[PDB]
């Protein structure tokens, strides 16, 4: 016997699950296989660091964008295609000139705030990361080997006794060692990391921001606020300074684990003992969901502060960078979040031990104990937004359409404007006790409407209900009243049959994919407040207390410049978004399939396919389809490629409303 | 025992033990007892060295860098140094002076080596104990091969570093207040 | 004692004999690094900062030879150009070592060798890996070149590898310096 | 190849072995229960995977458990027509 | 270029685009090197994932092993 | 001229997203029928077993696959057990803990693993 055509996805649905992995026996090759693919993909990101820093040195322009970065544009990349016109020239040209695409990263903003001035700079940054992406890989063969080696001097290891056994288990501590790591870590990564950045600016971007001054003295580390007012961006002596304290401080943070010697530092196994945790931290599953939680809000601030107050030289000034950097950190930090979700009812399905059944010791045994409880609260809760939220709504739709717009309810937003003044007067009594005030702060504090609160109120609807289903799951991963062996099973898994009610969408996997639709919910309502609030200030704080508003003011009035972008009239350099644009809501709509129609349908459907191809006459001769069968994909592959599709569409066919809404 | 046993905490009027530590440090710290010898040793060396070399400029001083080798003790280690640019930071822009730069970093930047394959050396790498505190095994050739002998020079040389620190501390202290010579009264 | 205890767990450890630890002949206060032996320069034992504790040997005396070999090249490069001793072609006149290297990456012939040093150095890394891989026969900063001038007494080798050491240690110290001195005090000559 | 179990808490109904589609399952005679016979699956290589046994089976929670296995299918676990693996 | 969006139109906004050639195709050759170079790493570096650990080196590759000495102190530090 | 870098994109565009992708893809196709195509997810291929053995012939990961792998001094375990059922032995049982062990031990699971047959 041999596979049918489902193998393909079978295997690419955990192509990366190493613990799944049928050779791997041991937490050392688990370990030694995750370092290793650790450096492959810091290769991949320094190989993507050189690749933008080449385009931008070759075919680009910020040669002449940094002179006169206000009005001007940056460019991507130039544009090879031979699909497009040989003849006259595209819309994306100056005439007979190349074909070049603008840059909405905003990596110009960054290398001009961090001291680059000529091409030949960007060149040999170029060139210094290929070399570390050669360098990491070359460690990558270095690890590989020095644990090769170790295993090879197990044939000269022996205790003489019966306990030589026991380094089986420490084979791996150059991975799975924890205090050191945490030690490492904090200190070097973070604090010298910032305190070399701190040097950096010093030594480079403040000398080549302004007229030449003394050397590099410590009238460098300034203290003076938000935006300065010739580039709208943070002082750099104040970024400096901030990285400067930063470093200070978690360099002496990382002197607090017992890392090299057993004779200073505390354990964390013994800082957790005497606390509300002791978790199982060997799980590599509960660490990387604890530290996906942990990007989650660094990668949700970055956008927020991006944006509020903007670091990089002139990047207010351009109107699409500022949209372009928030929406995609909203959504990278929405998906680390449900990863934190995710590896956490993968962490209790897998990685975690329990007591029998009462003894009330484990944290994720107290929350067990009551389950139920947070569950039926988290509805409650999310149950009384989304009532209260769409029921105002309602009304103010109804009120304004009924010609009545003073018969709306419009709750002020009272806690967001109390806290608002405080902190206001707390920046003012900073600003008023300085001999150089009149400073200012860009978006920190904005205006805040009815409107602000409730989408506030959606928001907080859509990330209680991501969080009840991500909770959910996790918390009924190991077992539930409908399936009480949950965690015999795989984490991802088909059903339970048609029996005892029904039981599609059972496994904590199926909780995720559920959890999924709403993050995505979320993270939309949340971009389309910012980008409402960012288009128009004034008809956003007037009229966004009605939904038909969002409805007409912002998708289909917003949406004019995309359409138009290619039509019976020509073209404009809108015509990827435009095209793309469409490509995404076919994307979007293919995997609606995928989630309503399900398998057994398409599995008739092949199996007369199969018939139609084992009855034609060369085709019978060649093919029986007894080594590759043709089978329609499972149902578990079939939810991942709809959820896939749906993610892509919705995702993807936001930036180009983006570009055509700012640009 | 007392402080695991270490040389130093003997009385002179002997038949007794001064077995001086009022706040009790030995039998609160007995993990790091080696670390504060070699802490005691290394204060006591550097105090010898530093009263001996507060005398003698006094009376001579070598003829170099005409902005240091001047002045008082008191004002010859901010002397030289040099306002240099944050603190210990050579100026890189201006090599060569000209404004801003340091001219006892060179004997801290040997300090710092000898320091490290010295005392970070000893501790570090693959050992320090109770008996090998101070030892860095320098002219023990010198050292008389009889039991008491070795006990008591190495009781000589923790005196005599006690006695220097605190001799230290009291003529640096008269002389930031009063200047004057070697007696350093007002 | 060249164990660092004798015991079987390191709970109830018995250290060894303080008179009795095997010590370094350099460093007479440190134990003896016993991953330095086999080495050529494993008799004066000097490994303070302990970076042979958590380095293969293999790889610092592959960086100990490439260096004090391009030191003892560019040493003698240095006093030569400084004496002057410009190569007979003309585009050679670099007046003085200290500017030739600008002068001479301006005119375009440092392009050329440092294309030339950069592949014989990417043989070496591929000579490298394999051989601390324990792939092929090689051993630490040897290319196979020379190998019939090597002495075959298994002692008298012991001998001219560690001359190449002892001459290349002094060349690194001696280049630095040479170098330094040249930039302090532009006067340039070997004898300064 | 599916994993068809048979616990303890089997009472002798036999509508788990008379919902098999397959003939994976059938009775045997044990003396835990007044029926004094207990199920068993001794022909899982034929098990389609339908969980129609699970469906009949009246125990709180089902002495009888179906264990999918996708990256295990055969011939048969998959109810192959057109194609034949043998 | 045909510009579109309102604030391009209605700003100005240019897209400026150097005469020059920004880098020779000297410097891309020498980028190309060292890409190479990153390309045959990663493709050795695929295969040895791929095949994974060998554990049965021992029974006939030469050496004995290594154990640098901090990692035995770091096994025998703890976990 | 700001062109003249489309002399190297006219080479490497079409050689990347199609020379280089139908290469991919016919190689892909062709490994996929290989015994040793994807062993490591894929039950039943002959690299899985060879691995597992070499795993096994480690002095270390001998009985590394055994749950019951750690005691010491099993025949102490035995013993002990041994001693405190029989204290709890309920009346003339005639079950001892050997083979009361030896036939918790056995199962009659045949259907488990059996991919182990074919590589
Ligand atoms: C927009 C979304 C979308 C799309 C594209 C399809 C597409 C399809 N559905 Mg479907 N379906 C959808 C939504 C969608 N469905 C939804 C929401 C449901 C609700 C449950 C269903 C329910 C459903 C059922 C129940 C059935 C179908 C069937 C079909 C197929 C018949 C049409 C056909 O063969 O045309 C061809 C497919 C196209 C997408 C046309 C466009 C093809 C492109 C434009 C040309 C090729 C592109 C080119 C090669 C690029 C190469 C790729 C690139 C990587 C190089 C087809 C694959 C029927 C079927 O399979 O019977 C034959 C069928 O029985 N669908
Ligand atoms: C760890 C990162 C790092 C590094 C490698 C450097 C490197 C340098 N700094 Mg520097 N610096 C840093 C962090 C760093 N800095 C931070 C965080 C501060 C804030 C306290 C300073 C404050 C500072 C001053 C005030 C000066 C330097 C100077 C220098 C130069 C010579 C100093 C030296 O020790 O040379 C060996 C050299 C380029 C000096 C210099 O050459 O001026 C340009 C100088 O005057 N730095
Ligand atoms: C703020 C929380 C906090 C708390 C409650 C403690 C508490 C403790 N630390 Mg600790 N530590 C902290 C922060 C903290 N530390 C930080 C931020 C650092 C980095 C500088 C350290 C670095 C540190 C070291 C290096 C050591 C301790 C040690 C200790 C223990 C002895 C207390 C002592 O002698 O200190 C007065 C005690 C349990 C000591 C200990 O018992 O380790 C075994 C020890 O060696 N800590
Ligand atoms: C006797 C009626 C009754 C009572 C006292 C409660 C009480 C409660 N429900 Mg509830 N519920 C009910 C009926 C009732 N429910 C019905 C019929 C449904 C099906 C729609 C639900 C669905 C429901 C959900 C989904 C949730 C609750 C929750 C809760 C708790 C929080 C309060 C809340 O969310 O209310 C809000 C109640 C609703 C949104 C449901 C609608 C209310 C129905 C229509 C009232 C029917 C009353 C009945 C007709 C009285 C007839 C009397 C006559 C025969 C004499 C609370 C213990 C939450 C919880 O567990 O958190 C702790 C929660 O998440 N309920
Ligand atoms: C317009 C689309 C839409 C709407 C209105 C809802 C509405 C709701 N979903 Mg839902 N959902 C949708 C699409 C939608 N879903 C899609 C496409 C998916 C992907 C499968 C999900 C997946 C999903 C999950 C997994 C969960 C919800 C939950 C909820 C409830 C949240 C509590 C709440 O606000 O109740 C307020 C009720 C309303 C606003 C309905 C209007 C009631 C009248 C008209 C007033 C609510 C009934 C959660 C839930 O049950 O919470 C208790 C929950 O666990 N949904
Ligand atoms: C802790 C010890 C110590 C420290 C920090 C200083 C610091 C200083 N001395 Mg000073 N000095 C010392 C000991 C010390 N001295 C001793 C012991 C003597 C007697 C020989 C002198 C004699 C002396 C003179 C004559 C002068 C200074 C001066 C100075 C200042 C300029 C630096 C200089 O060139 O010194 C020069 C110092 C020396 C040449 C003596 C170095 C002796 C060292 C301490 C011994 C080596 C220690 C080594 C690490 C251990 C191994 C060797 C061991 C076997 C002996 C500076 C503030 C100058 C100045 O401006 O005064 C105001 C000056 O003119 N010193
Ligand atoms: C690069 C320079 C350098 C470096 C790396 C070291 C390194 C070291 N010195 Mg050190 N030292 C140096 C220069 C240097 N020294 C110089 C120039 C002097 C003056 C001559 C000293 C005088 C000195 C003494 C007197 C002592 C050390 C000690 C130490 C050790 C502990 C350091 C510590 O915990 O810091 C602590 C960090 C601080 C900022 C200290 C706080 C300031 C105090 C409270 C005043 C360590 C091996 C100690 C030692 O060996 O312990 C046994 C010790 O007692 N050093
Ligand atoms: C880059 C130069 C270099 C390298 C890689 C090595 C490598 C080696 N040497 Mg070696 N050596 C060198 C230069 C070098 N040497 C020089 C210049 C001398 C003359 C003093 C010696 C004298 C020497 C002796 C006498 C012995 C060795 C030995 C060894 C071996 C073990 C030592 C070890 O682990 O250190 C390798 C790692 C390093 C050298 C890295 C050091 C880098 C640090 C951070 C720089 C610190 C110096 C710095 C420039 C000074 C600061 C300036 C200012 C602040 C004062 C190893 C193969 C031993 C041996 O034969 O064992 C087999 C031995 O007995 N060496
Ligand atoms: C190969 C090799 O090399 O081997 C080496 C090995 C080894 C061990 C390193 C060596 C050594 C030994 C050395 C170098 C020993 C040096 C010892 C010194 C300099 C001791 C000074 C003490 C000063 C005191 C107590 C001051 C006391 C001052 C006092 C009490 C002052 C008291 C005042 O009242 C007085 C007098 C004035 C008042 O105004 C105030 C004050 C100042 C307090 C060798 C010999 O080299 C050989
Ligand atoms: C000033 C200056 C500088 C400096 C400096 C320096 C190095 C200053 C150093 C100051 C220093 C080193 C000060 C030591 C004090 C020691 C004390 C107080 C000991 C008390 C000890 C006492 C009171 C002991 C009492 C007892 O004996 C009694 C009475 C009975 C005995 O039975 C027992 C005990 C032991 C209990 C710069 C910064 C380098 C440059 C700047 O430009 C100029
Ligand atoms: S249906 Fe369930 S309880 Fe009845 S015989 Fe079958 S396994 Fe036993
Ligand atoms: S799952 Fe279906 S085929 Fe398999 S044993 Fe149960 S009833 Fe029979």
């Amino acid at each position: 016997g041999r596979c049918a055509s489902s193998r393909y996805l079978q295997v690419l649905g955990s192509i990366h699950d190493i613990e799944c992995g049928f050779g791997i026996d041991n937490t050392l090759s688990l370990n030694l296989q995750i370092f290793t693919a650790h450096w492959g993909h810091l290769t991949i990101i320094l190989i993507w660091v050189s690749s933008n820093l080449y385009h931008i040195a070759s075919n680009a322009n910020y040669s002449l964008w940094v002179k006169n970065p206000i009005p001007s544009m940056p460019i991507a990349h130039n544009i090879w295609d031979p699909h497009f016109t040989n003849s006259t020239s595209t819309p994306y040209s100056h005439t007979i000139i190349t074909t070049i695409l603008i840059a909405y990263s905003g990596i110009y903003n960054q290398l001009y705030t961090s001291g680059f001035n000529t091409i030949n700079q960007i060149y040999k940054t170029t060139f210094t990361f290929s070399c570390l992406a050669v360098i990491s890989i070359l460690l990558a063969k270095i690890h590989i080997n020095t644990h090769s080696e170790l295993l090879h001097k197990l044939a000269s290891h022996t205790s003489q006794i019966p306990s030589f056994f026991q380094l089986l288990y420490f084979l791996d501590v150059a991975i799975s060692s924890v205090n050191i790591r945490f030690n490492f870590h904090t200190g070097i990564l973070v604090g010298l990391f910032s305190i070399g950045y701190t040097g950096h600016l010093l030594d480079i971007t403040i000398p080549a921001s302004r007229a030449p001054l003394i050397h590099t003295s410590p009238s460098y580390l300034t203290f003076f606020g938000g935006l300065k007012s010739n580039t709208s961006s943070l002082y750099l002596t104040d970024i400096a300074h901030h990285h400067l304290a930063i470093g200070i401080i978690s360099i002496l943070t990382g002197h607090l684990y017992s890392s090299f010697r057993a004779a200073l530092g505390t354990y964390i196994r013994d800082i957790l003992y005497t606390s509300h945790l002791t978790h199982s931290i060997k799980s590599l599953h509960l660490a990387l969901s604890l530290i996906l939680a942990s990007c989650t809000p660094l990668t949700s601030t970055t956008a927020q502060h991006i944006y509020s107050l903007t670091p990089y030289f002139y990047l207010s000034y351009d109107h699409i960078y500022s949209t372009a950097l928030y929406v995609h950190h909203s959504y990278i930090t929405s998906f680390l979040a449900i990863a934190s979700h995710a590896h956490t009812a993968i962490t209790l399905v897998r990685d975690w031990v329990a007591p029998l059944e009462q003894e009330s010791s484990s944290k994720q045994i107290r929350i067990h104990t009551h389950k139920a409880a947070i569950i039926s609260h988290l509805s409650w809760v999310s149950l009384w937004l989304g009532f209260h939220t769409l029921a105002v709504y309602s009304h103010n739709d109804t009120c304004i359409a009924f010609n009545s717009p003073s018969k709306q309810i419009l709750i002020e937003a009272s806690n967001g404007q109390l806290i608002q003044q405080a902190s206001g007067k707390a920046l003012y009594g900073t600003i008023n006790s300085i001999n150089n005030y009149n400073k200012s702060f860009d978006s920190f504090i904005h205006p805040i409407s009815p409107g602000d609160l409730y989408v506030h109120h959606a928001i907080a609807l859509g990330l209680h209900i991501t969080v009840l289903i991500l909770l959910k799951g996790g918390l009924e991963a190991r077992g539930s009243k409908l399936m009480p062996d949950k965690m015999e099973h795989s984490f991802g898994f088909s059903c339970d049959g048609p029996g005892r009610g029904g039981t599609c969408d059972i496994s904590a996997w199926d909780s995720f994919y559920l959890a999924t639709f709403w993050m995505l919910n979320s993270n939309a309502w949340i971009s389309f407040y910012f980008h409402y609030k960012h288009l128009t200030p004034r008809q956003f704080s007037e009229s966004s207390t009605y939904l038909e508003s969002w409805f007409r003011d912002y998708l289909w009035f917003n949406s004019t410049p995309l359409i138009h972008g290619y039509s019976t009239l020509g073209a404009n350099d809108l015509s990827v978004q435009s095209w793309s644009f469409l490509l995404t809501h076919l994307a979007w709509a293919s995997g609606f399939m995928f989630l309503i129609s399900w398998r057994g349908y398409w599995q008739e459907l092949i199996d007369i396919i199969l018939y139609i191809h084992l009855k034609t006459p060369i085709l019978i001769n060649l093919w029986n389809g007894d080594i590759y069968t043709p089978l329609a994909l499972s149902i578990v592959q079939a939810r991942f490629i709809g959820l896939v599709h749906f993610s892509t569409g919705l995702i993807l066919t936001y930036p180009p409303f983006i570009i055509g809404a700012t640009s | 025992e007392f402080a695991g046993g270490l040389i130093g905490g003997q009385s002179a009027f002997a038949s007794q033990e001064y077995n001086f530590d009022p706040l009790g440090l030995a039998e609160k710290f007995p993990e790091q007892l080696p670390f504060f010898r070699e802490a005691e040793l290394k204060h006591g060396r550097i105090a010898m060295l530093a009263w001996v070399g507060l005398v003698v400029p006094e009376f001579v001083r070598i003829p170099g860098p005409e902005k240091c080798w001047q002045a008082s003790a008191v004002d010859a280690h901010s002397a030289c140094v040099x306002x240099x640019x944050x603190x210990x930071x050579x100026x890189x822009x201006x090599x060569x002076x000209x404004x801003x730069x340091g001219a006892l970093t060179q004997v801290f930047i040997f300090c710092g080596t000898l320091e490290i394959c010295g005392t970070w050396a000893k501790m570090n790498p693959m050992g320090l104990t109770m008996e090998n505190a101070g030892d860095y095994r320098l002219g023990v050739n010198f050292l008389p091969d009889e039991p008491e002998k070795v006990k008591e020079m190495k009781l000589k040389e923790l005196k005599n570093g006690r006695l220097a620190m605190l001799a230290f501390g009291g003529a640096i202290t008269q002389a930031t207040l009063t200047g004057s010579g070697f007696p350093w009264l007002y | 004692x060249x164990x660092x205890x004798x015991x079987x767990x390191x709970x109830x450890x018995x250290x060894x004999x303080x008179x009795x630890v095997k010590m370094s002949p350099s460093v007479p206060y440190l134990p003896y690094p016993e991953r330095l032996e086999g080495w050529v320069g494993g008799e004066k034992g000097f490994d303070p900062l302990r970076t042979s504790d958590i380095i293969d040997v293999y790889w610092l005396r592959e960086a100990e030879l490439k260096h004090g070999r391009i030191c003892m090249l560019a040493t003698l490069g240095w006093i030569s150009v400084d004496a002057g001793w410009r190569f007979e072609a003309e585009m050679f006149q670099g007046v003085s070592v200290i500017n030739a290297h600008n002068k001479m990456v301006e005119m375009g012939v440092m392009q050329q060798m440092l294309s030339i040093v950069g592949v014989c150095e990417i043989f070496s890394l591929y000579l490298i890996k394999e051989g601390l891989l324990g792939k092929i026969q090689r051993k630490a900063g040897d290319y196979f070149i020379g190998k019939n001038f090597l002495p075959k007494e298994e002692d008298k080798a012991k001998d001219m590898q560690l001359k190449e050491l002892e001459n290349g240690r002094l060349a690194m110290l001696a280049f630095s310096g040479i170098c330094t001195q040249a930039n302090l005090f532009p006067e340039s000559h070997f004898p300064y | 190849s599916h994993a068809v179990k048979i616990y303890d808490t089997c009472i002798g109904c036999t509508l788990c072995v008379r919902a098999c589609p397959t003939d994976v399952l059938e009775m045997v005679p044990a003396s835990i229960n007044a029926a004094k016979q207990v199920a068993s699956s001794p022909r899982v290589e034929d098990c389609v995977g339908c969980k129609r046994c699970e469906t009949a089976c009246p125990t709180d929670f089902l002495s009888i458990r179906v264990y999918l296995q996708d990256n295990e299918e055969t011939q048969y676990s998959l109810g192959l027509d057109l194609v034949d693996w043998s | 270029r045909v510009p579109g969006g309102k604030r391009t139109q209605e700003l100005g906004l240019v897209i400026p685009m150097a005469d020059e050639d920004g880098l020779t195709d000297g410097q891309v050759a020498g980028l190309f090197v060292i890409a190479l170079v990153v390309f045959i790493s990663a493709m050795d570096l695929a295969k040895t994932m791929y095949n994974g650990i060998n554990p049965a080196k021992f029974k006939t590759s030469k050496g004995k092993g290594y154990i640098s000495p901090l990692v035995k102190r770091y096994i025998e530090n703890g976990f | 001229k700001y062109g003249d870098q489309r002399k190297f994109a006219a080479v490497l565009v079409p050689l990347t997203t199609l020379v280089f992708p139908a290469v991919a893809m016919g190689m892909f196709v062709l490994y996929s029928f290989q015994e040793d195509a994807f062993w490591r997810i894929v039950p039943g291929t002959k690299r899985a077993r060879e691995l597992d053995e070499a795993w096994r012939e480690h002095p270390l990961f001998a009985n590394s696959k055994d749950p019951l792998d750690g005691l010491i001094n099993p025949d102490d375990y035995e013993k002990g057990l041994e001693e405190a059922w029989e204290r709890a032995k309920p009346a003339g049982s005639t079950v001892t803990v050997k083979d009361k062990l030896k036939q918790l031990s056995k199962q009659n699971n045949p259907h488990w693993e059996s991919w182990r047959a074919m590589s």
